[PDB]
């Protein structure tokens, strides 16, 4: 019911058959050029080895505005998306370095502590004698 | 590795065991021309002006505002038009397209139960194994708790 | 975006779940100081 | 994919963590396995 690539409503949705997977076909043509594999699976692809397989928008009733008021919106919507899109792809690697530094320094205490514990246990053996 | 979450801890036991961890961070520390014209809209926050026009214009203007009034003509018949189209059909085209977002919806849900499922699914074999090894701990520390008392005894 | 969330999602629970380790790990050893130094006095 | 994770990290550190106690064990019942002999050779002396 999706395209997997722009996340669209295909209007010739076609299937590859390396991996189940239905794109539109602008999308999945362009692929193929641009390198000749699946995207999803990374497997050889060609145009010739996809297989093609109707879709109703209710314009709505002030529909001028397609030229001025509604072109405006689609190419801000996708300006401000992909840059604030941008900017959390560029959190997602700092987060990162915060949690593998985080990780590694948990792992030195419990390298740390398995030391001290069973020398703590092996005193109390000891002890006894 | 090992730190058993079902049979297992206090908020003050997260907020010391953070210190630990704390103190040891201490000691370690393809697009063309299409891209730079968007990224730039979208950092300095101002979308390009469209043509403001077609809605004022002026009568008894000039060469200019001829064209601007012809302008209006034409497309107030193709909306006109467009209009005319869209009632002819009606309601028709709209329930048309609200049925396929049913069948849309949906979808969505069955595989947010797929994965509700499959979800604690896995937690459910977790709990049987955190209740295994915990027995088997359970039953260390009392024979750990009675050689201790038992080398005492004898010496 | 995703694939990079998945990282970071399994390091906070893996972290989280090593800093219980640290939590148990702390109170055995301290509960061992105190059992051999009251025998050790004794 | 969380629980899917947790599920072969843990699995995989319990063993460490039963082994570990397994050999904690051995040891304290070599212990208890000597110092019984001590006593027992009280009755010789008598």
């Amino acid at each position: 019911m999706l395209c997997a690539i722009s996340g669209k409503v295909p209007r010739r949705p076609v299937l590859s058959p390396k991996s189940r997977t239905i794109f539109e076909k602008s999308l999945l043509e362009q692929y193929v050029k641009d390198t000749g594999n699946d995207p999803i699976t990374n497997e050889p692809l060609s145009i010739e080895e996809i297989v093609e397989i109707s879709a109703q928008q209710a314009s709505l009733t002030e529909s001028i505005p397609n030229l001025l008021t509604s072109l405006q919106n689609e190419w801000d919507a996708i300006m401000l998306e992909n840059f604030k899109l941008r900017s959390t792809l560029d959190s997602l690697t700092k987060k990162l370095s915060t949690v593998m530094y985080e990780r590694d320094a948990a792992k030195l205490v419990a390298a740390q502590l398995l030391m001290e514990k069973n020398e703590d246990s092996k005193d109390l053996p000891k002890s006894s004698q | 590795m090992d730190g058993l979450s079902f049979v297992d801890i206090p908020d003050g036991y997260k907020n010391e065991i953070d210190q630990l961890v704390k103190k040891e961070f201490a000691n370690i520390k393809a697009d063309n021309s299409v891209s730079t014209l968007t990224n730039a809209l979208y950092t300095e926050y101002l979308k390009q002006r469209n043509n403001k026009k077609r809605r004022t214009p002026d009568f008894n203007d000039d060469d200019d505002t001829l064209f601007l009034e012809e302008y209006r003509r034409k497309y107030p018949r193709i909306d006109t038009s467009r209009y005319i189209p869209n009632e002819s059909s009606e309601v028709s085209l709209l329930g048309i397209v609200d049925s396929y977002l049913k069948h849309q919806e949906i979808v969505l849900d069955t595989l947010l139960p797929q994965t509700v499922s499959n979800q604690w699914r896995i937690n459910n074999d977790y709990i049987r194994q955190t209740c295994t090894i915990v027995e088997e701990m359970n039953i260390q520390q009392r024979k750990q708790i009675n050689d201790l008392e038992i080398y005492r005894k004898r010496l | 975006l995703d694939s990079l969330t998945k990282k970071l999602s399994t390091v906070m629970y893996e972290r989280d779940a090593a800093k219980l380790v640290a939590a148990q790990l702390l109170m055995e050893k301290n509960e061992d100081s105190k059992d051999l130094p009251k025998s050790s006095q004794q | 994919s969380t629980l899917c994770h947790h599920s072969l990290p843990a699995l995989i550190e319990g063993q460490r963590k039963y082994y570990a106690d397994y050999y904690a064990y051995r040891q304290e019942i070599r212990s208890l396995e000597g110092r019984r002999k001590r006593l027992q050779a009280m009755l010789n002396s008598s």
